[PDB]
DNA sequence: ACTCGTGTGAAACTTCCCAAACTTTCTTTCCCACAGT
DNA sequence: TACTGTGGGAAAGAAAGTTTGGAAAATTTCACACGAG
């Protein structure tokens, strides 16, 4: 701990990407789920850094939690999702990752993949399991942040496997409500006419 | 006249003055549901502050302009949002705070939970925004359950910060709360202080050196009260549950939301801390004969308790008069440093974004990526933005990041990024 | 290099492409948004008025 | 597949005991649970050929089967307990492989480490889990392979942790008969008077 | 005369004699028990074979040394194991092989599983020990059960060799099994071959280039049987259900252990498979109006149906008599390679494994290691024991592995370890 | 070597010791166990012999 | 019954898979005394 | 007065549970009657 940050000799070369620096650090029984103080493992590191190097390295050693959270509970399936990187999600999904694992605000990363119209991610999430109708502790189907964000594509995608477009918020607003309001009139027409 | 985005110059001099706007809504965690034609109010009143070195500011600006005492005016309206009951107003006149005591919830109100949204405009119809509530909780009544934690949610847990207010006799207009004016804790009928419910060690030592505890609230434990409003603190309090006026000593369930209770001052005799029909103090406690550890108790000393929230939110003018309301507000809860060095970014994460911000590091603009709602990512600008000299981190620099939207409103942040050479 | 950089030119490019698409449509439609915030500024302003009229 | 043993490229590095020329030929994507003629994964190779080196690269590995069987349905954790290897067996445990995973015979490291009369196995195994009267298609208490064997000292050890000493064979003989038949006067003398 | 040790000499000269002794006990799966006064008999018997061409080399070697005719005549025992019942005799007289008809288990037998052993001496007393029977299990009735497979120990499986008998109206002396004499199959009261129970497709090509299929059997499947004894097989059968002299044509629940069945001759017409009070022939099955797909059939084409098992064991005497029994019998059922080149070693999975054997290579002892009962472990010697040129194993060899007592009794194995260039 | 060598000699010791108490206990209890098979193979035989006075 | 393998098949019996009140700790509703306008 | 909140209780309910019945295959075992020496 340089007690700056919290942070290990691990998760530094994962956020510095330096992969085999890694390698040498886990030939070393060192452990790699060390909680800096934001209350994340070198994966976690690993994955904010499209440091697809290091990575490979702890999600292909069984020792590293696959599935830990920080300190606002997000694991490195839900930073995948929204941080947009290339395969990671797909990787981790594979190496058997709890897809419906959530943060604090008990979003899943299939949450955040709609909040952030990350259309293939959720697609992949939705082929593996991935409870399409979630809710959040705000009773917020992922359909729901779509229809709210207004992202159509991965909307039309839950459309797609028939999420189930009539759970409400915590408020007894539909999702086709909150679009309506913020204006998505695409997401409504989707919403009032796509499937049934 | 067209938009204009702050700039190097409108920033530099904000990051002197800091003459910051900002609303401050105060409010109950809970709130009873109202059967029919009934009206349950909320018990204590949601309460509109309204800090900041810069409402005056805005008053001064806008009559140096041509507008009345009438026009700088700030006028507000409450409501829980979804209604035909419309809006109440309140009188944000002579003083700065305000509180809605006749605020209720219809039978007809299906949601299981619901949001305050306090309505704004300057008296010109210069608009200021809606502002919202940190998310409220509807009950049926207050539930009296012993150890099973499987709602949590209702159950008051350490550390957070309590309101405590006394009625009594059952009359609606007695109502006072535990509130400090300077120094001296009283009980007003119009203002309402928000205590940190800290826990403590059944075996103590002396009065101070406070160190806490985890887990949930249980009647029974010693509980200290600090005030987030006056700094203050009451002697070391020990919290017991009350059924008609008798205060129970051998509760071993868990405080739930809107228990009636009070408090055994540790170490002062059988004293408790009683309603003054006046400037608060302490009581006796009357006789307890035929029940052998259960004390009688008097109307002053049996509190209702619940446990509170605040929703905070500033932001600055930075190029004057914008013609579209300053809201929705950006609250920024964690800053994430994704990567780096020359490849460096950060992730901001808190809700409200808008993609018409851009996050700024001091002075510098840096380019902004809007990811969804509650995160965000921007490029973390390289250290020669600050210091023109050097091409790497020679040695620590921090510069405070904030975030700005197009037309220059500013919404400040404390959170600050802390350059650091490489290890 | 052109391995990573390619790779990271493509991920940047890709929040880039989407904070635009997202930063436009929200300024689309702030017009008609800002509307039912106008008309309800107003016939709510005919109130904040004659209470001050009561003073 | 050497199309002799069946043997792939990794078993043989395995076997060989070459503890970097295995990494490298995990750095390349190739499956490390490929069986050969005798249906067995390279860790079952590593197990075999006391090989320390490889064999902590493939448990610290994720993809790999730590369960996976042989034709007969050896686990390694069974060769582990049998073929007497140090710390090998204790790893694998630590790592979570299934301790109570049985061969076709329906026996667990724990009867065949009281067959072996391999006490250090039969102690970790009990501390960690390990049905100790777990039966085997011929109803044997592992209690009963050491009071056939006769090894006693691992017998003591169960005793110990108090083995059902009443639990039969699938023919109503006691151990303590195989003993008695077997000339074991010892594992008797145990069986008769040590515990209850 | 103390125990000699085989020398690398005996065994030269075994490699080229081969002259085996060696058992061979055949037998059922499963026993009936036998409820109170009654005495259910082995339904097909027990029948301890005795083949090798070397239980000649022994009797030549015994009577050239002052031996009877009464002498070197073998003298087997069969028994449960386990009774006060005592044993029962053997006639291995005339013929070398024989059968034990009146072996039943008694209400007084709570094991729920049992073994036959098979004691044998020559009639000097001179003793050559017990043999063992492959488990065999107790059942009450045989078990008429729909598809449900979870005994599946009682099921009879594709693959597994079955012998199946015909007794008539119900009476103990006429039982008479399908067995093959010389390449025309009849129906012995001596005699029973044992045939294995191969799996077929529904929809058919020609009668030969036999492909098999996984799984267990089910009533109304194709069945070609091939005998172990002879190498013959009959033609395609369809095995089909059976009650009380009708066969019913569709029967879709699986083989249960002692079930009475059929076999349709495939494309036929409707004839079957039947017990000639003679030798084997068909039958044309009876009509079929009352009942649809239910056809009536003859007391001879009504078969009982067993899973069987063997349990062989060969043995050589090496440095001739021996004072103990050559008994228990090492078998060896695997063989690992552990390790590789200089360091390799060899593990040996069997079973009646014992501290006093040791595994050589060829003409080579190699130093063995006793793990237990079902495991041996020894160290593949040097290349150049074989080929006394070359440090390194140059170009494959291949030399037979086999098992070898103290007084120097040697139990033959038919595997073989192979020598090969490192790759 | 010797960070293995002194493992493998170590290893195979263990088999050797093993084997070696095993293969000792085998040959000191065969007298007394070839007891009950002798005395068996004893007035067994005394029915082999009267079997064949049958013929 | 004369006494002994076989098969009926009826009567006792085993785990077993699944469908019921309630053990039952929580709510949500509504119905109604008491004190101040 | 007769209508304002309020506390408060009592009858109405409800989703997490343990489990009690007991209805659905497949054991045991036993008592028994043909056909043969």
């Amino acid at each position: 701990q340089t007690d700056r940050t919290g942070e290990t000799a691990l998760h530094l070369a994962a956020r510095y990407s330096r992969s085999d620096a890694a390698k040498r650090l886990l030939e070393a029984s060192a452990d790699a789920n060390i909680q800096d103080n934001m209350g994340r493992t070198p994966l976690h590191a690993a994955v904010s850094a499209d440091a697809q190097g290091v990575f490979q390295i702890l999600i292909r050693n069984r020792a590293t939690d696959l599935d830990a959270r920080m300190h606002d509970g997000t694991t490195p399936l839900i930073l995948a999702a929204r941080l947009a990187v290339e395969g990671m999600l797909e990787d981790l999904i594979n190496s058997h990752a709890d897809v419906n694992a959530v943060d604090d605000l008990g979003k899943s990363a299939l949450h955040w993949a709609a909040a952030v119209n990350n259309v293939d991610a959720a697609v992949v999430l939705l082929k593996n399991g991935a409870n399409k109708d979630m809710q959040n502790n705000r009773e917020e189907t992922p359909l729901f942040l779509a229809a709210r964000e207004g992202s159509y594509e991965t909307a039309k995608v839950l459309l797609d496997h028939f999420a189930n477009r009539d759970i409400t918020d915590h408020m007894d607003r539909l999702p086709r409500d909150i679009a309506q309001e913020r204006m998505h009139h695409d997401i409504v027409r989707l919403l009032d006419e796509y499937n049934l | 006249p067209p938009p204009k985005r702050l700039t190097r110059e409108a920033m530099r001099n904000y990051l002197k003055e800091r003459g910051d706007q900002t609303v401050l809504i105060l409010h109950a965690k809970v709130a009873q549901k109202s059967y029919g034609n009934e009206k349950r109010f909320f018990c204590p009143p949601p309460c509109v502050y309204l800090m900041g070195s810069g409402w005056k500011k805005k008053k001064e600006q806008m009559e140096r302009d041509g507008c009345s005492e009438q026009e700088s005016q700030p006028c507000a309206f409450i409501g829980i949002g979804n209604s035909d009951q419309e809006m109440q107003q309140l009188n944000l006149e002579g003083k700065n705070y305000c509180t809605a005591k006749t605020l209720y919830i219809s039978d007809s109100d299906k949601r299981k939970h619901f949001m305050l949204s306090v309505k704004m405009f300057y008296g010109n119809s210069d608009d200021i925004g809606v502002f919202l509530s940190k998310r409220i909780k509807v009950i049926s009544k207050p539930s009296k359950k012993k150890q099973s934690l499987k709602n949590a949610d209702l159950c008051i847990a350490s550390g957070t910060k309590v309101a405590l207010f006394n009625r009594l006799r059952s009359q609606t207009v007695s109502t006072r709360y535990l509130h400090v004016e300077g120094g001296n804790f009283h009980a007003s009928s119009q203002q309402w202080g928000a205590f940190f419910i800290h826990l403590l060690d059944d075996d103590e030592s002396e009065g101070e050196e406070f160190t806490v505890r985890d887990g949930y609230i249980h009647y029974g434990q010693t509980v200290k009260l600090v005030c987030s409003v006056t700094g203050m603190a009451l002697p070391r309090l020990i919290i017991r549950k009350v059924d008609k006026q008798t205060a129970l000593l051998d509760a071993d369930d868990p405080v739930s939301q809107l228990h009636k209770c009070a408090f055994y001052l540790k170490d002062t005799e059988r004293m408790y801390l009683c309603l003054s029909q006046e400037r608060i103090i302490q009581f006796q406690a009357t006789p307890c004969p035929k029940e052998p550890n259960k004390e009688m108790i008097n109307d002053g000393a049996s509190w209702t308790i619940i446990s509170t929230d605040k929703a905070e939110y500033t932001f600055y003018e930075g190029m004057g008069p914008v013609l579209a309301p300053v809201t929705p507000v950006p609250v920024v809860e964690s800053l994430q440093l994704n990567g780096g060095g020359d490849v460096a970014m950060l992730e901001l994460t808190g809700q409200n974004f808008t993609p018409n911000l851009r996050v700024w590091f001091g002075d510098v603009e840096a380019e902004t990526m809007y990811r969804c709602g509650e995160s965000m990512l921007c490029v973390v600008p390289d250290i020669s933005a600050f210091r023109e000299g050097w091409r790497w981190v020679r040695q620590p620099v921090q510069v405070p990041v904030t975030l700005v939207r197009n037309d220059g409103i500013i919404y400040s942040t404390s959170l600050t990024f802390t350059y650091t050479p490489e290890p | 290099h052109s391995a990573v950089m390619e790779r990271l030119r493509r991920r940047i490019e890709l929040c880039r492409r989407h904070h635009s698409t997202c930063e436009a449509r929200y300024e689309a439609v702030s017009p008609e948004r800002l509307e039912l915030e106008r008309q309800h500024t107003f016939a709510l302003h005919q109130r904040c008025i004659q209470a001050k009229a009561k003073r």
